[PDB]
């Protein structure tokens, strides 16, 4: 919070992000440079990330949900990160957007080189589109799998060490 | 610079100690300098970029 109300640089080359609730053009802008393979500004980057964290902290302590009538599932299993899976899946089905579940029951973040672009698009879609879009924790989520498939220095050259604290 | 901040993580070290023993070379050593500041957040700069966002009243 406090490195981003400091403002280090404020808007990037590819994004244009709002302050919380990203539009969904400007989501679906920031998967179509993960295309160009280029990355947010470290405080947008975390300007998401903290708007995510508190969403996720206030949510139900465990979650129990009944599903309604005439929506139709999207499930991934695992889907170790990559930009071509992204693309797949919008060929698999339609967009999530508020209108079919859509559950992310999966690893996600390991085993491959878009492993935190995943995440960071997923992370804005489960913003945008709360009621319905659930996103549950691989084994390969959890610290010690950053280390030994090397996510945890992966993200460490892509941005500085605290970002990956945040996903961790 | 992304290969950049590698080597200053494995050599910064001996990049210090040319600082301290070559009288000659350290003018043009200390440009390879790298910092922490209270404003760059969690990134370092250069003392020479430093300077770049130096305000027109500081002598130091
Ligand atoms: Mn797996
Ligand atoms: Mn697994």
């Amino acid at each position: 919070l406090d490195i981003e109300s400091m403002t280090i640089e404020d808007e990037y080359s590819g994004p244009k992000l709002e302050d919380g609730k990203v539009t969904i053009s400007f989501m679906k802008e920031l998967m179509q440079w993960y295309k160009d393979q280029k990355k947010l500004h470290r405080k947008c980057a975390y300007q998401i990330l903290v708007q995510v964290k508190e969403v996720l902290s206030k949510l139900s302590t465990l979650v129990e949900t009944t599903l309604k009538e005439t929506e139709k599932i999207t499930v991934c299993g695992d889907t170790h990160g990559q930009f071509y899976d992204l693309l797949n899946i919008f060929e698999l089905n339609g967009l999530p957007s508020e209108t079919n579940p859509y559950i992310f029951n999966g690893d996600f973040v390991d085993r491959g080189s878009f492993s935190v672009e995943v995440i960071l698009t997923l992370f804005g879609f489960k913003l945008l589109y709360p009621d319905h879009f659930h996103l549950l924790r691989g084994n390969a989520e959890t610290d010690n799998m950053n280390q030994i498939y090397g996510f945890e220095g992966e993200v460490k050259a892509k941005y500085t060490a605290q970002m990956y604290e945040l996903f961790s | 610079k992304e290969n950049y901040k590698k080597f200053y993580e494995a050599f910064s070290k001996n990049l210090k100690l040319g600082i301290h023993e070559d009288s000659t070379n350290r003018r043009r050593l200390s440009e390879l300098l790298r910092y922490h500041t209270s404003q760059s957040g969690d990134e370092m700069t250069s003392l020479s970029e430093y300077v770049s966002r130096m305000k027109e009243t500081q002598k130091s």
